[PDB]
């Protein structure tokens, strides 16, 4: 989040990672991308603009948050 | 013109259309003989071709951006630009027939209800009651709305079975 | 009465089943448990260490295809532990009962994972 | 007419057998038993598949449900025109006996029968499900 | 003759004589009108 | 166990009696119609639900009726 | 001891149109006429049903034998027009000067609604369909050279047609054969042994040998087809044959006086194909006919009619008894002579097998001069008679559990084999069961493995040629050994039968008729789904035939029939239990098992067979990726469907732009079926009742009350268009396909 709100157009949002022990290290370095650690899922979900637009700009920010619902739940 | 359309005589895209329909019949023309039997059917196909382009061109119609012949439905720019021909006159010559055959087979079922065995008489049809009442159908809308105005067309909510509500 | 045939009633078959661990009764049921999970566990390495995902390592395809096997057994021990809680709530043999079948699960559980030690013991 | 007493020992027809026949049923819940008196040795059809010889005089056969009887039932009296009748038989021993219950077939009226299930009024004459509603139960308007 | 011409009258046969003939007239008005659109 | 249930249009043509393939009804003495008997459904614990005795009802509508209901072995027509 | 002897009846019936005008007046049921939409489907679905109008066998049986000759007039018809339009419709004068370069063509089309496009440009200054049945091919073998002896035939056809017709009058309303004439099995096998089969092929064999063979001769070498001598001039100068053909300068002595050998020129066992046309040798193929002619001839004296010498078939079944099987072969003859569905279910069974059979040899061996290197006639025939096969096969279980609940009795069948059977019928079923979940898994799951560690990036755990291996060594050592037969198990032949076993592949007109056939890892994974799904095949049809008349079910269920829709909603729910819906359910996995096998066939012939030869070498049409693409799911989907799926879509404005019509139309039409397989009648009742509410608002209201279709009906419906529309799909596919590129 924290380098995708710098240059939206050209960056790809990160969903979540991936940590199958049946891939292959061709899977694996295929689904490595957007400067990750290591594989990942590309969110389609919008949830990057819709944050972005609401004032988040830091994953701090996105922590808060997380920890704010678990409560609200 | 409507809707950003524009005659098609007056189209650009709509003559480039031709020339290819054409072009792709002259190619197989030139793989027979003059007066062969394949020629000859070719060149019956490209007299049309011509014909049809040059008659859309002389009804007026529209094309759009495809150079395609696009039709106009609503029945006041139609007739406010003499687009009748498309879609509104067609309305009403399909609705005679529709209702020509509708309305004679209405009254073929009526004039058998009254005979003994109703039943054989559908799969085994009255030949010259059907002809008889296939001509006196041309009449239709005439009968039809006669029958409206004195009450006898629909039956009586009374005389209608339905289901327990 | 049922359709008799050769294969359902003949003398040499039904002497190799009597002689089986599971129906050999008057064997107390954990010590059958053992019997029959050493047979089972020792088998159940082969298949793992040659065809698994690592066998083509040179030495890891060893430890790895018996490592699960060793999995394999603990997950049937416990279908065999849920089975008798389910099935044995409330005759002539020991066996099927909730106390027999109990001691049978355990035994499976001792006797396969000494068969799948076993089998690699044979392999280094 | 008194309720008849099953004979255990009755002779069977002469059938080679089948994987049709009984299961582990029979040996837990129940079974069922049809008898009858056969005039002379004749082929019928088994229900549960293939031919079977009926001896000359009293025959038994046992069966895994009662549907089973009832249609062997039906085979022998409309086409060899007999008169069988079958009971429901336990593990522990019990014997029910049925069918004929009173020793009539039901088909037959019977003076002494009392009407079961019989409701004097018409289907179209029942009441609407919202008026059987939180009865503590799934409840038809039917059944009140 | 009464009986063959009763058997003409059935439906199956009504049908494929009408349809024939409805389907022959639409072919030849677009054997002599070609490609019609428009009424024009 | 299913619920049969008859209604007092019934005619005692007998043809449900017959038709039902568990002897779950029988036919009973009764004034309300010509026949003078109607149908009874005394063993209803034995009904599989085929509702062959309302294929075989003439009058209109059915004068037996199945309501299947709780289901079991001798209603599940189980054989094991 | 019944004389065999002709027996008939004159008169039995009244020619008048008087039931024509009846309709239904063959069954009692629906003669007293309609009042529920519902008789006129029970009209035409009864209406050859006619063991049901009439119990009596003599009357059934001489409507079947009437029924015969009506089908046989109808082939003749189809047959003449194919003949007619090959005389005045065709190109096949100019196909027999170019075979290679011309395109067989014998439909045109009129010029209206602009449809003249479908007459294609096909070669030979014609302009028409292009077909692909295959008929220039078989012209040419037997030695048609001209348009007036394709017309000829046409108008024997017609002749035949019309003969054909009269007989079946003849002997329904004239002179009836009684019960016991059509009871004479042994004297029809031998009839039917010696004389159709028997003389059939030793006509067949004349014609090649006079006919055949000198025009063929004569073609291949390059005469032009004007010039050839015409039939019947080889048949009256003996002197023109002696110089294509030595021996005939010899007459019919050496035939009589036993040097058979003195015949070797014409009558050849070469085996192969002939290079120059890619067929087989016609030489080779008149010594078939004469060798088969003869084992014939002499099966058709075997059995007992008139004088003694003979087998009595009854006497055969009833010595063949073993200590396994209880009486053994007890009562089938009076089955068979009593059953015209278990004739039926029979030879249904075998007639489909063999169409089948036909398939895979006509492939192998091609029989006709250029039928190999036409790749659409190739990939049509193979396709035809698969698709034949498998419906008659399925036909048979639909008739042997005909004959279960209908003609079965089982005071006749007491411990024989039949009744053996029914006894042990759930374990047969059991062990059926578990064979085709071990198949199903065991060939389907591994290319499921295939394809999740292809997706995976682990390809070297794939089952694969470069992987883990499935090689068909059965198979491929059979291979080899058909194609050393030549040097020691059969000496005489030149060459093998077929160039699929090995050697060196055939060219003709530069393209490839015949090259052998590897068999790899991808050919033992497909083969296995041959095995499991026409193994689950036979498992819902023989269930359906060991269950026709009762089960742990319905106990009771051969009172209830052959088709009905179900014994109701309890002991659970009963729907499809009857026979009938037991063929219905096999029709759904016969067609599932057939598309594989011809899907199989395509990819496997473009890939390795077919294909142009030059100077490098045999490239082929999709360039050999079988063997790679072919063991995984997503391989047939990508290289197969959508690859090969590029042409039938791209036919709009050409010739071929009609297939692409009938692959949507038939795509369209397989998903309306579905509403009526997913779908029950009591929505549609309901339906019908508000819309005839609205009619008889109108007073417009039918006489005949509308139903809903029955519930079989609904499955029967629903099959059929699930059938057409698939079937259809792969047949616009696989022509658009063949043509544009074979
Ligand atoms: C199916 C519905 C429908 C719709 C959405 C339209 C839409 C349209 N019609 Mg059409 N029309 C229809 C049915 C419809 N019509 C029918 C059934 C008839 C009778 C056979 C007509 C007869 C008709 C005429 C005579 C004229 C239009 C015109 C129009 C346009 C503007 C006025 C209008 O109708 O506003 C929205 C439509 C409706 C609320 C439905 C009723 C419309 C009535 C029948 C016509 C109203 C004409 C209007 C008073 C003209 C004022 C001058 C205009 C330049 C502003 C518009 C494109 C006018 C036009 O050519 O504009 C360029 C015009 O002169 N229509
Ligand atoms: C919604 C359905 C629909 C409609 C509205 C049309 C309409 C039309 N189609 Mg199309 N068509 C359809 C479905 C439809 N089609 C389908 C399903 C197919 C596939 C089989 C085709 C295939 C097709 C072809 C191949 C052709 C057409 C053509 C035509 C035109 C025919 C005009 C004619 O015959 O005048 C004849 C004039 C008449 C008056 C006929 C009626 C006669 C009675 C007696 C009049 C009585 C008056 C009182 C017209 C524009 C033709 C064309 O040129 O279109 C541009 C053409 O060549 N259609
Ligand atoms: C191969 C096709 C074929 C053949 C050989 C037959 C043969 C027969 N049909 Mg069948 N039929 C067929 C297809 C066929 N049908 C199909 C596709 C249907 C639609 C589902 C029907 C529907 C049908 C009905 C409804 C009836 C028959 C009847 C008959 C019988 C008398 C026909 C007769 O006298 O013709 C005489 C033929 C000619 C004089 C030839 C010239 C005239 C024709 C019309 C051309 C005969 C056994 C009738 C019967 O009695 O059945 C027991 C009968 O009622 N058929
Ligand atoms: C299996 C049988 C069969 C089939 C499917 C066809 C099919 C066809 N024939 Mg052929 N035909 C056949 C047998 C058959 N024929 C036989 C046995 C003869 C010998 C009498 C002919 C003689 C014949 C002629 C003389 C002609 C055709 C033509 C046609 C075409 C148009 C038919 C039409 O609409 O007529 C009109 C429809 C009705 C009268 C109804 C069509 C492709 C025509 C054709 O291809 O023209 C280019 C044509 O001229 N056929
Ligand atoms: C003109 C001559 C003639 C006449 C008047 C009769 C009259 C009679 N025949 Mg006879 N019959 C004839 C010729 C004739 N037959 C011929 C040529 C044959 C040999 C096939 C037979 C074989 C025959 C049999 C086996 C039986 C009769 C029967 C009958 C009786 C009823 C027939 C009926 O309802 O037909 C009406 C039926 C039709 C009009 C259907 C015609 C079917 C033909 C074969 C055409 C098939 C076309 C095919 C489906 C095309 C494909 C369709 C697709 C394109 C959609 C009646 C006494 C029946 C009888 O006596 O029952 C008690 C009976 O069982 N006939
Ligand atoms: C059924 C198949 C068949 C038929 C019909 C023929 C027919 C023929 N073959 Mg062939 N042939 C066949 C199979 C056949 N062959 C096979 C399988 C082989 C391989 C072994 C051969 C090998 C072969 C050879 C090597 C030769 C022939 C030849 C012939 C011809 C002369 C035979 C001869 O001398 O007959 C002798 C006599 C008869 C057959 C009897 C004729 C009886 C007549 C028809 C009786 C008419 C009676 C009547 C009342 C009179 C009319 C009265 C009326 C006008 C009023 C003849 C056209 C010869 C030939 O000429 O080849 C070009 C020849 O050399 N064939
Ligand atoms: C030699 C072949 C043969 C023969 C002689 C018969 C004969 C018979 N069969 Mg059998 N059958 C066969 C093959 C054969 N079958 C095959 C191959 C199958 C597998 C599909 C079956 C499956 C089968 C079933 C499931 C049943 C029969 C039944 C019957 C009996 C009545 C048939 C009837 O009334 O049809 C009347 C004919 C029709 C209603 C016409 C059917 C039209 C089809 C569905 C059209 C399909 C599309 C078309 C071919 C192409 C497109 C058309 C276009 C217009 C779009 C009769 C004894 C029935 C019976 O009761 O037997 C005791 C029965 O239930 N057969
Ligand atoms: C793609 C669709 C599909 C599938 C997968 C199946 C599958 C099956 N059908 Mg069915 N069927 C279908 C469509 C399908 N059918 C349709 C459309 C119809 C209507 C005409 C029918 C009608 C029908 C009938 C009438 C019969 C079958 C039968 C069968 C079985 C065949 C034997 C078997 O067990 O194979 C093995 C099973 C498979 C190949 C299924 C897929 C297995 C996967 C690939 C591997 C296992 C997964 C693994 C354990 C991982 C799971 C992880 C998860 C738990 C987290 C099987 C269960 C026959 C049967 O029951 O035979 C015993 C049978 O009689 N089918
Ligand atoms: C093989 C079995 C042959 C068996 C064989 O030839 O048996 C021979 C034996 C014949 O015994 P009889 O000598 O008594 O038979 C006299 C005959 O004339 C028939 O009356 O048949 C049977 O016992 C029938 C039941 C066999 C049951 C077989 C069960 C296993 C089926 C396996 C199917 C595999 C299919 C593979 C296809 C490639
Ligand atoms: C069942 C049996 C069916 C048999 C049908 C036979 C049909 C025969 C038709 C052809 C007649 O011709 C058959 O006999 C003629 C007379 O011997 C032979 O004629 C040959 O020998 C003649 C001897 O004088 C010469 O004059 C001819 O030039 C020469 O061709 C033909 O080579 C042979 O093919
Ligand atoms: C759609 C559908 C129907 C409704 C379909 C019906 C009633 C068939 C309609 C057939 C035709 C279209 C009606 C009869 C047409 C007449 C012959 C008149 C035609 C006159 C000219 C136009 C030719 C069922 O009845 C049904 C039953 C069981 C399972 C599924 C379904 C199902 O899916």
């Amino acid at each position: 989040f924290e380098q995708w709100v710098t240059d939206p157009v050209h960056i790809r949002p990160i969903a979540h990672a991936i940590w199958d022990p049946h891939f292959g290290q061709p899977a694996v370095e295929a689904f490595t991308r957007g400067g990750a650690s290591g594989p990942v899922n590309i969110s389609t979900s919008g949830v990057y603009q819709w944050w972005y637009t609401i004032g988040m700009r830091t994953n701090q920010d996105l922590y808060v948050g997380s920890v704010f619902l678990a409560l609200v739940s | 013109d409507i809707a950003g359309l524009t005659p098609c005589s007056e189209s650009k895209a709509y003559a480039k259309l031709e020339k290819k329909e054409l072009k792709t019949l002259e190619k197989r023309l030139k793989q027979y003989e003059a007066d062969s039997a394949p020629a000859v059917a070719l060149k019956a196909t490209m007299e049309r071709t011509k014909a049809r382009f040059a008659n859309y061109a002389k009804a007026g119609l529209l094309c759009g951006n495809d150079g395609l012949p696009h039709l106009i439905a609503d029945p006041g720019l139609a007739l406010k630009y003499g687009h009748a021909g498309e879609v509104f006159i067609p309305t009403f010559g399909f609705l005679y027939v529709a209702g020509y055959i509708g309305y004679v087979g209405r009254q073929y079922l009526i004039a058998v209800k009254g005979e003994a065995k109703p039943t054989d008489k559908e799969i085994i049809i009255d030949v010259p009651l059907a002809t008889k009442l296939a001509w006196q159908g041309a009449g239709w809308p005439l009968a039809a709305v006669q029958e409206l105005q004195r009450g006898t067309l629909l039956e009586k909510e009374e005389n209608i079975t339905v289901s327990p509500r | 009465g049922m359709l008799e045939t050769p294969v359902t009633s003949a003398p040499i078959v039904a002497t190799y089943l009597s002689n089986l661990p599971a129906y050999r009764t008057g064997v107390a049921p954990v010590l059958r448990g053992v019997e029959i999970g050493l047979a089972h566990g020792f088998l159940l390495a082969g298949p793992f260490i040659k065809l698994g995902p690592l066998r083509n390592v040179p030495e890891t395809a060893e430890i790895a295809g018996s490592l699960s096997a060793a999995g394999l057994v603990l997950i049937l021990a416990l279908c065999l532990s849920i089975y008798g809680s389910a099935q044995f709530q409330s005759a002539r043999d020991p066996l099927f009962s909730a106390d027999g079948w109990s001691e049978f699960a355990a035994g499976f559980l001792v006797g396969g994972e000494a068969g799948v030690a076993w089998a690699y013991v044979c392999t280094q | 007419w008194t309720v008849p007493t099953l004979n255990p020992d009755t002779p069977s027809p002469i059938f080679g057998g089948s994987t049709g026949g009984l299961l582990r049923k029979a040996q837990t819940e129940e079974f069922y038993v049809i008898t009858w008196e056969a005039k002379k040795e004749q082929i019928f059809e088994m229900p549960t598949g293939g031919a079977a010889i009926m001896r000359q005089g009293p025959n038994l056969l046992k069966f895994g449900k009662k549907e089973q009887c009832l249609a062997l039932t039906t085979q022998l009296r409309n086409k060899f025109k007999l008169t069988p009748c079958f009971y429901r038989v336990f593990p522990d021993g019990k014997v029910q006996y049925l069918h004929p219950a009173d020793g009539v077939y039901p088909e037959k009226v019977n003076a002494g029968r009392v009407g079961a299930n019989q409701n004097m009024r018409r289907i179209g004459q029942n009441v609407n499900p919202i008026k059987v509603k939180f009865s503590g139960r799934m409840m038809s308007p039917a059944e009140i | 003759m009464k009986d063959f011409t009763t058997y003409l009258s059935t439906a199956p046969v009504i049908a494929t004589i009408w349809f024939t003939f409805t389907a022959g007239l639409l072919i030849e008005i677009n054997r002599y009108f070609p490609d019609p659109l428009v009424f024009s | 166990a299913h619920i049969v249930k008859i209604y007092d249009t019934c005619i005692g043509c007998t043809q449900c009696v017959r038709a039902c393939p568990l002897d779950v009804l029988e036919m009973v003495p009764w004034d309300g119609c010509k026949a003078s008997q109607m149908a009874s459904a005394p063993r209803t614990e034995d009904c599989v639900g085929c509702k062959r005795c309302e294929t075989a009802c003439p009058t209109d509508f059915l004068s037996v009726r199945v309501y299947l209901g709780s289901e079991s072995t001798r209603s599940m027509g189980l054989s094991y | 001891a019944k004389k065999v002897k002709i027996a008939v009846d004159r008169n039995p019936v009244e020619t008048s149109f008087e039931k024509w005008a009846k309709p239904g007046h063959f069954s009692r049921t629906l003669s007293k006429g309609p009042n529920t939409t519902t008789w006129i489907w029970n009209l035409h679905a009864d209406a050859h049903d006619f063991d049901s109008h009439t119990s009596d066998l003599e009357e059934i049986s001489r409507k079947v034998f009437s029924a015969h000759f009506g089908q046989l007039g109808i082939i003749f018809i189809w047959l003449s027009g194919m003949y007619f339009h090959g005389a005045r419709f065709s190109n096949y004068e100019a196909w027999l000067s170019d075979p290679t370069h011309i395109k067989p063509s014998a439909q045109v089309v009129w010029p209206i609604v602009g449809q003249e496009i479908l007459n294609g440009d096909v070669g030979g200054g014609f302009q028409g369909i292009q077909i692909t049945s295959g008929f220039f091919q078989l012209w040419r073998a037997s030695g048609i050279t001209s348009e007036l002896q394709l017309y000829t035939t046409a108008i024997g056809g017609l002749v035949m047609a019309a003969a054909m017709f009269f007989a079946g009058w003849f002997h329904y309303h004239k002179a009836a054969p009684k019960l016991e004439w059509f009871q004479n099995v042994e004297s029809m096998l031998n009839h039917h042994l010696g004389g159709l089969l028997g003389l059939g092929s030793l006509a067949w064999a004349g014609h090649q040998i006079h006919v055949s063979l000198p025009v063929n001769k004569l073609l291949d070498a390059g005469v032009d087809p004007k010039e050839i001598p015409l039939p019947h001039d080889l048949l009256l100068n003996r002197a023109i044959m002696a110089d294509l053909y030595p021996s005939f300068a010899k007459g019919i002595a050496p035939f009589f006086t036993l040097n058979w050998s003195e015949y070797s020129d014409f009558l050849t066992f070469k085996g192969g194909l002939n290079p120059v046309t890619g067929g087989l040798w016609l030489s080779d193929t008149a010594h078939h006919h004469v060798a088969i002619a003869v084992l014939f001839l002499v099966a058709g004296h075997m059995y007992r009619t008139n004088w003694g010498i003979g087998h009595s078939m009854k006497e055969i079944l009833e010595a063949h008894r073993g200590p396994f099987t209880g009486e053994g072969h007890v009562g089938l003859y009076e089955i068979l002579t009593t059953s015209w569905h278990a004739q039926l279910a029979i030879n249904l069974a075998l007639f489909g097998s063999l169409s089948i059979i036909v398939a895979h040899h006509m492939y192998a061996m091609p029989p006709y001069p250029y039928l190999a290197t036409d790749y659409g006639t190739q990939l049509s025939l193979f396709t035809h008679h698969t698709w034949i096969g498998g419906f008659c096969i399925v036909g048979a279980g639909a008739h042997a559990a005909i004959f279960m609940v209908r003609d079965y009795d089982p005071t006749n069948n007491y411990n024989n084999l039949l009744d053996r059977v029914i006894r042990h019928r759930d374990a047969i079923i059991s062990h059926l069961n578990w064979v085709c979940i071990f198949l199903g898994f065991h060939s389907f799951g591994l290319y499921i493995h295939n394809d999740t560690m292809s997706a995976l990036g682990r390809p070297q755990d794939m089952f694969s040629d470069t992987a883990i291996q499935l090689q068909p060594v059965f198979a491929q050592w059979i291979q080899n050994t058909h194609f050393l037969a030549p040097q020691l198990t059969a000496p005489n032949a030149l060459a093998a039968t077929s160039l699929t076993w090995g050697g060196d592949l055939v060219a003709v007109g530069g393209k490839v008729a015949m090259m052998p056939i590897s068999l790899g890892t991808s050919d033992f994974m497909v083969h296995h789904i041959h095995a499991f799904t026409i193994h689950v095949t036979v498992l819902i049809l023989l269930k359906g035939v060991l269950f026709a008349r009762s089960s742990r079910l319905i106990p009771d269920k051969a009172n209830l029939g052959f088709r009905f829709p179900c014994d109701g909603p309890g002991r659970g729910g009963t729907c499809q239990v009857s026979a009938w819906d037991h063929v219905f359910l096999g029709l759904f996995w016969m067609y599932n098992s057939l598309s594989i096998v011809i899907f199989h066939f395509s990819w496997k012939m473009q890939s390795d067979v077919w294909g142009t030869v030059t100077a490098s070498g045999v490239s082929h049409i999709t360039g050999g990726n079988f063997a790679q693409s072919a063991n995984t799911i997503n391989g047939w989907l990508r290289d197969f469907l959508w690859a090969q799926s590029s042409q039938v879509i791209q036919s709009y404005g050409s010739a071929l732009s009609a297939y692409g019509l009938i692959f949507l139309g038939a795509h369209f039409v397989w998903a309306f079926s579905l509403m009526f397989l997913f779908s029950g009648r009591g929505y549609w009742q309901e339906l019908i009742e508000s819309i005839v509410w609205a009619h008889n608002k109108l007073k417009v209201a039918p006489a005949i009350q509308p139903r809903a279709l029955s519930i079989t009906q609904g499955r029967a419906v629903g099959v059929a268009h699930y059938l057409l529309g698939g079937i259809a799909t792969t047949w616009s596919f696989f022509l658009a396909r063949i043509i544009s590129v074979g």
